RNA sequence: GGGUAAUUGGCGCAGUUGGUUAGCGCGCGGGUCUCAUAAUCCCGAGGUCGUGAGUUCGAUCCUCACAUUACCCA
RNA sequence: GAUGUUAGGAGGGCAAAUCCGCCGAAUUUAAGCAUAUAAUUAAGCGGAAGAAAAGAAAAUAACUAUGAUUCCUUUAGUAACG
RNA sequence: UCUUAACCCACUCGUCUUGAAACACGGACCAAGGAGUCUAGCAAAUGUGCAAGUGUAUAUGAUUCUUUAAACAUUUUACGCAUAAUUAAUGUAAUAUGUCCAUUGUAGAUUUGUGCCCCACUUUGCAUACAAUACCGGUAAGCAAAUGCUUUAUUGAGUACGAG
RNA sequence: AUACUGACGUGCAAAUCGUUCAUUUCAAUCACGUUUAGGGGCGAAAGACUAAUCGAAAAGCCUAUUAGCUGGUUAUUUUCGAAAGAUCUCUCAGGAUCGCUGGAGUUGAUUAAUAUAAUUUUACCAGGUAGAGAUAAUGAUUAGAGGACAGGGCCUUGACCUAUUCUCAAACUCCCAAUAGGUAAAAAGGGCGAAAUAACUCAAUUUGUAUUUCACUCAUAUUAAAUAAAAUAACUCCAAGUGGGCCAUUUUUGGUAAGCAGAACUGGCGAUGAGGGAUGCUCCUAACGCUUGGAUAAGGUGCCUAAAUAUUCGCUCAUGAGAUCCCAUAAAAGGUGUUGGUUCAUAUGAACUAGCCCUGAAAAUGGAUGGCGCUAAAGCGGAUUACCGAUACCAAGCCAUAAAAAGAA
RNA sequence: ACAAUGUGAUUUCUGCCCAGUGCUUUGAAUGUCAACUUGAUGAAAUUCAAUCAAGCGCAGGUAAACGGCGGGAGUAACUAUG
RNA sequence: GGAGACAUAGCCAGGUGGGGAGUUUGACUGGGGCGGUACAUCUGUUAAAUAUUAACGCAGAUGUCCAAAGACAAGCUCAAAGAGAACAGAAAUCUCUUGUAGACUAAAAGGGGAAAAGCUUGUUUGAUUUCUAUUUUCAGAACAAGUAGAAAACGUGAAAGCGUGGCCUAUCGAUCCUUUAUAUUUGCAAAAUGACGUAAAUUACUUACUACUGUGCAUAUAGAGGUGUCUGAAAAGUUACCACAGGGAUAACUGGCUUGUGGCUGCCAAGCGCUCCUAGCGACGUAGCUUUUUGAUCCUUCGAUGUCGGCUCUUCCUAUCAUUGGGACGCAGAAGUCUCAAAGUGUCGGAUUGUUCACCCGCUAAUAGGGAACGUGAGCUGGGUUUAGACCGUCGUGAGACAGGUUAG
RNA sequence: GACUCGUUCAUACUACAGUGGAUACACCAGAUCCCAUCAGAACUCUGAAGUUAAGCACUGUAAGGCUUGGCUAGUACUGAGGUGGGAGACCGCUCGGGAACACCAGGUGAUGAGUCAG
C-alpha cells in the first residue's frame, strides 16, 4: 500500500477549511524512564521474588495497523488518521 | 466428553406457557433520533400555540377577577 | 458454522427470470405518509439500504422518512416475545401496502350506504356478511340432460 | 527493540570532500622451446530514499537485508 | 589491667492471660499461579508489671486557628494501596 | 379391639440415576446421641414510631442501685444517613418575579352539576403510564474581554413543591 | 533363606513349621560400649534402611487446613409447581447470566365488555421445498436420422451442423403445491370541513406539512367477520430449583446396520398413578380428593378369567398349523395342495393371477400363540348382535381448596 | 598422596569423526557486555556520552568427553554375483 | 620467621548456577494419545418453500491486497463465432457482420451489474471531523461489520444529483500500561516562578487594573503498540516407585443390539463336464441364515463379575466325521462322490510351542464341527500376559518409552 | 395525419416480406466559427440541395418467440386420522388441500399529458 506525501483535506483544529497537509508515519519511540507506570513496575520488580507481572508473550498476528500523521501547513496543529493493517507500507513511491 | 450439542426441543412449549408476549403499544413515543429540522420546527409551533393559549387564558382570568 | 449478513440468501434475494435490471423510475414517485402501512420487499439492483433476511416479506407502519430512507416498525418474534424493531431501509425496497386498502375501501363504501339508509330510517346490518350456509332452493334439471356414471374398470 | 560491523565488476576484496580500484576470472590480440608472462578489451543504481557543499559511493540523515553480542512489564 | 573462700551486696530459675523486644512461616485466598494474599499472624527465642507501653511538640493546621500522652465515640470502608 | 382365615391384589427401603425389584451402591439388630447455624456488613419484602428530618452516640444525670448487667432522664449547630446534583478537576449548581402562584399534553381514579337510584352528557383531572418542554453539572459546536456568553447539539446513577 | 510355589494361611507366628538347601579362619560371626538424625542420617546402591511407620520417620501444632467431588442432610396436612434450552466462561462432573417457577404487591377487569387469543375468516402479501423438467439455462447423459470442414481412395472414418432420442442432479432451475409464516378488520380513532401556530416546506404569510383549536358525524336495541370457564389479565419486585436428559409417530443427516451417532415438528416420559396391551419407564385408553349407584372406553367374551362353547357367510389339515399395534424375525424362488379369478383356444387342453396352505426354514439349561388347550376352531377374513369391562363419564352424598351470593332479634 | 570418576580377572584387541553439545587454553589487536568512575549539557532534577571485569563472541585444544559412524545405479567365456 | 597494604573481611554490582527451591505443564475429543480445529470467523449445501436449526457432516474460503482496484462525470461495449485483407500460419493486427453477457467485475463460493457496477478517458482525494437513530449475533450486553440520518467543511458533475472507503456477502481485539496527538480545559494540597506588565503613586510591606505565567510528573479527550485457547493466565516433560478424591458421565472382560468382516446355506445357468446346462460342477449376478470369528457399538458392572492356557469333569447341540438304514451317480466289481432319516454310540498315542492356533509323526473305525459368563482359579496349575529387580537393542538431552525380545518373581 | 414527453415493460420481441410518406420525423447538404477527433465516421456546429432506399410508421407470415385459455389431471403430490394393509420395501382407505412440462385452441397490444398541420 502506497500513500502520497501531501494531501488537501479538512483540518480539524484551528481551521474550518480544506487545506494542504504534510503526511508522515507515526512511530512509538523509547518509553520515558520516569513515567508513572514504569516507576510502579520498577518498584514491584525491585528486591526479591522474581518477575512480577504478565508478559504479553503468546504472539499471533504479523502486522500492525498503519497510522498516518497529518500536519496542516497553515496552522501547526496535528491530527491522527487510522486505517487497516497492511504488511508492506510505502510513502510517496512510484505511480 | 460426547454430549448432545443442541436442540430446540421443549423451548416452544416453554415459550407458549406465559404466552407469546406483545409490545405495550404506546400511542406516543420519543422523537429523539427522528429528523432534525422537522421536529425543531414543531417545537417552535408548540411554543407558539401554547403562548397564544396561555395569554388568552390569563386575559379571561384577570378580566374575570377585575 | 458461519452466519454473516447475507447468509443463506441465494434464491431469496435473487431476481425471478426476466426480472433482472434496475428499479423502475416510476417507483420512486409513490406516496409515503406517517403511519402508512408498508411492505419490506428486498431487491438487489440496489445495494445500499438492503435489509437483513428476516424483514423480507414483512409489513409494518412507516414511522420516519429521510432523503431516501424510510423507517419501518416491524414485529419480530424473539423466543417468548414479539418486540418492535426499527428497520431503516432505502426506498427501492420499501413498497406501499394493500392490506390497509381493503379496510379503507370498506369504510368509504359503508359511509355512503349508511348515510342513505339512515336518511330513510331503514335499519341496516352494515357489518360484513361472512358467508353463511347455503339456503334452500328449487332447481329444474331436464330429465334428458342428466348423465349417470359408475367407477371405471382397471387397465 | 539496543549497540556494533559487514554488503563495491563473473568471483574475492581496497579506498574517502579536488579519484571508480587492484588481483583473480572472462573476452581478444601480442609473446621462447610448453606454460609462468606482458598489453588491451570486459566492466560498476558503489543495498535504498533525501539532504548538507566549490566538490560525496565516501559525510550528515533514512531504510532493508546479513552478521555478532545483549534487552525482553512490548 | 590481673589476682583474692578478702568486706558488704546483686543477677541465674519458675510462672504468662493481659504486657514489652526480637526472629519468623505455611496451609490459605485468587475458582490455576508466579506479584499480591494468608500475616508485620502461628510456631521459635529473650524481658516486665498489677497493669505495662506512651508521654510533655524537630505536632496539626492553613482557621476567628488548635496545643503532653492513652482510651472511648468518630472520621471511614473514605483519602489511599493493589 | 385383637386373631387367624378366605377371595383379589401386593418385588428390599434409602439412594445417585435418561432408566433400580435388580447380577448398582449403603443398611445384622436395638437404644440414646447426630447435620442450613451464629456474627458482621448489604437488600428487598413486610411490620412499627416519628416525619424535612431522623437515630440519643460515646457519655453524663438521678434518694436508680435484690431484681437493676434494666428502666428512667438529657438548660433555647457533636456525629451517621437523609435534605441536590454533577464533573478527572480549580469547582459550579435547578423555570423566575412577570405571582403563596405550584411547566404542557393524551388517557386516567375521585368529585360537582344537568336532563335517593342505573344511564348519557357535562365538570373537576389524583395515582400512574406514555410523551413533550424548560433548566442544572459535564462535553460538543458557534462566539469570545468575563459575574463568560448562545435560538443549537449532546451526556448524567440530574431537576421540575420533597421522603427519609 | 535356595527349593518344595510343601505345612499353616479365622496361623503355633501381623512371616511361624517340616523337609531340602547355602554358609564355617575370613571382604567371617556375635556381644556390649560408642559415633552419625529427617529433604536429614546411613547405603558392597534395592529408593534399601532409620523401633510392625519410608519415592521423604515418628510426635504435636499452624488446623475444625483445603476439596467445582462422594455420602448423609430429622413431624403432618394443604396449595401452586420446574428444568435437562440458551449466551459467556483455562469451559464441557462447575459457575454466572436468560429462559421456565413460587411468594408479595399494585394497577386493571368485575358492565356476557374492550384489552385479549398457540383459533378460523375475509382481504392482502412473502416464498422456491416435495413435485416437475431435460426439445427452458448450467452441469450430466444413450442412441440413431438428415445435411456443407479434417485425414485416406463419386467412397470410407469422421469431425461439424440441423431436427430428433434414452436416462439424469443435496451443493442444476423455465415453472411449481400442501403445510407453515406475516400483515388487515374503526371511537385515546376515523371521516369531511373551517380557523389558528411555525425559525420547517414550497415559487407561494398560505404552496404545503405537522400540530393545535373549534365545527359538523361514523356502525353499537349481537357488540364496523366468526368463535371464546376471552381479565384465572397486566405489570413490578424479591428469590428458588434447573442448565447430564431420554422415547414414539411423522420429517430426517452420518453410518452395512445397531436397543448406534446426530437433527426437525409435536406429543410424551422424566416428576404419573389407574384400566388395557399375559409379561414391560415410553404403546393404547385415560390423567388420580373420599364414597354409593348407574352406563361405558381401551379391550375382550372355551377354560385358566369377568362376558357368547353367540349368530352369520366364507376360507383353511400343517409327519415342526395358525392365532392380538408397538413387539418380540423371515426372503428370493418353487408347488398336477386346495380356493377363487383373468385371458385364450377348440367341456376339455392351454396360459397367467392372488387367497389360505405347503416347501424353501439350522443351534446350543427344558419350553413356550401368556398356559392348558383348540380343527362343524377357542384358527384365519368378514358381517351381525348381545354382553362383560376403569381412579375416565353421569347422578347423588361427604371433604378440603377456589371464587361467589350475603349478613353488625 | 589425597580427591573425583568410568570400566571390570587373565588372554587377545581397543578402528573412524571436534561438525552438534560439553569441558578446556591464549588476549588489550578485539564486538558486545554491570555497578562505579569521568567528562559534556542544563537553573537544577535530569539527559547524554566515554573507560582494559569476568562472561559470552572471536582463535584453538580435546571421543577410555556426551556421542555419532550413508545412499542409489551400471559392469566378467552360461545364468549368477559384482 | 614469612607474606604485607596485596590479601582477607564488610557492602554493593555483573556472570555462572536443576547443586538446591517453588510452580506450571489448554480445551474440544464417538476411551485417551497421536492426527485434526470442526476453538474467532465467511460462502454454498445439509435445513424439511417466513424465521429457526446439529454431527471430528459435506464442497470450500479467512488473518490480506489496493493513490487506485478509492471518488465523481463522460465516452464507449464485452466474451465469442463467422466471413474477409502483404509478410500471416490455429494463434499477431485491421475490417465488416452476428453477438443479453456465453466477458469482465483484487481474492472463496453465491448473489448483483450493458447508454453499467464492466472497459477507456478527464478532473480529483469524502479512505474527512463531530453526533445520533438503529440492523446483524444477542442477554435483544459488548466488539465488529453495516443501514438511515444530522451539524461542519469540501470533491465532482452543466445541473439534478452522487460521494462519510472498496457492487453486496469475510478480511479481526477489553482493563491496566506505554506511546504520541488535542485544549483560551485542569491539578501538584500554606505560598510563589509571564512581569514589578500597564497606569498611577511616593520614596512605602502603596493603590487600581490585566483570558494567555518555570522545569518535571499527572489527569481529561483521541488514536496507536496485543492478547489467533481470537469476551484477553506470563507455563515443559516424566512415573512400570507413586498417592488421593471420584467416575461405569469413560477404555481393557462377559452378556446385549447389528452382522460390515468371517462362517454356513440358497436361487439363477453363461459355461465346464468327450458329445451333454444341472452325474459332479458352476462364473456373471442375486437372496438369506448364523453369532463358533473379527468389527461397529458403549446399554449393564470402576465403595473390584479374579484378567490367557493346560489339566480334570459333565451336559447340551447338529450345520454328520465314523458307525446304522437308505436314495442318486460320469457305478461293472472294487474304490468312491454327492445326498436323505439319523445326535443311539464313539471321536486316540505322541514330537515341538506358554498357545488358542499350527505343523508334523504314528495309530486308527474316525482321529467331525460347536455350545454351556470365550463352561470349568473358595478344583488345581501359574508357563504366558499385566507390579517392584535385571539385561540388550532401537527410541528419548533427560527422567525415561517400546502391540520388541529375555530372566527372577 | 404527425410530433414531444411519458406509462404498462415482448400481445410491446425477433426474423423475413409487403405497404406508407402534404404538414411532420428522418435520412440527407456542408465545415467558417463553437466544438470534436486517427477519421466532420461519431460528436458538434451550420444548412435545406435531394430522397422514401433505409431509419420510422403500418400490415402480412400454416413464422420463431412471447402471451391468455383449455387440456394435461383430480394424475403427480400433500395436511390431519387410523391397535389400517404389507415380513419388508411401501401401498390403500376417512376428513381435507391439489400441481408442472408437453399438447391443443385463441391473441400479437393497450394508454396518460401537452403540441402542430386539412
Amino acid at each position: 500500500v502506497n500513500v502520497p506525501k501531501t494531501r488537501k483535506t479538512y483540518c480539524s483544529n484551528k481551521c474550518k477549511k480544506h487545506t494542504m497537509h504534510k503526511v508522515s508515519q507515526y512511530k512509538k519511540g523509547k518509553e520515558r524512564l520516569s513515567s508513572l507506570g514504569r516507576r510502579r513496575y520498577d518498584m514491584k520488580q525491585k528486591g526479591f521474588g522474581g518477575q512480577t507481572k504478565p508478559v504479553f508473550k503468546k504472539k499471533a498476528k504479523t502486522t500492525k495497523k498503519i497510522v498516518l500523521k497529518l500536519e496542516c501547513t497553515k496552522c501547526k496543529k496535528k491530527r491522527f488518521q487510522t486505517m487497516k493493517r497492511c504488511k508492506t507500507f510505502e510513502m510517496g513511491a512510484d505511480k | 466428553a460426547k454430549s448432545k450439542n443442541h436442540t430446540n426441543h421443549n423451548q416452544n412449549r416453554k415459550a407458549h406457557k406465559n404466552g407469546i408476549k406483545k409490545p405495550k403499544k404506546h400511542k406516543f413515543m420519543s422523537r429523539k433520533g427522528l429528523d432534525p429540522n422537522f421536529f425543531r420546527n414543531q417545537k417552535y409551533c408548540l411554543k407558539g400555540i401554547q403562548k397564544k393559549k396561555k395569554e388568552l387564558k390569563l386575559k379571561a382570568k384577570q378580566e374575570k377577577n377585575n | 458454522k458461519s452466519r454473516g449478513k447475507r447468509s443463506g440468501t441465494r434464491y431469496k434475494f435473487s431476481k425471478k427470470f426476466r426480472k433482472h435490471g434496475e428499479c423502475t423510475a416510476n417507483k420512486y414517485l409513490e406516496k409515503l405518509n406517517y403511519g402508512d402501512y408498508v411492505d419490506i420487499v428486498c431487491d438487489s439492483t440496489q445495494q445500499k439500504g438492503m435489509p437483513f433476511n428476516y424483514y423480507h416479506g414483512k409489513t409494518g407502519k412507516i414511522f420516519h422518512i429521510t432523503k431516501r430512507g424510510v423507517g419501518v416498525l416491524v414485529n419480530k418474534r424473539v423466543k417468548h416475545r414479539i418486540e418492535q424493531k426499527k428497520v431503516c431501509v432505502r426506498i427501492e425496497h420499501v413498497r406501499k401496502s394493500r392490506c390497509n386498502e381493503d379496510f379503507l375501501l370498506r369504510k368509504i363504501k359503508n359511509a355512503e350506504l349508511i348515510k342513505e339508509a339512515k336518511l330513510k330510517n331503514e335499519h341496516i346490518n352494515i357489518k360484513r356478511k361472512t358467508e353463511g350456509p347455503k339456503p334452500a332452493a328449487m332447481i329444474k334439471v331436464p330429465p334428458s340432460k342428466i348423465i349417470t356414471i359408475e367407477p371405471l374398470p382397471f387397465y
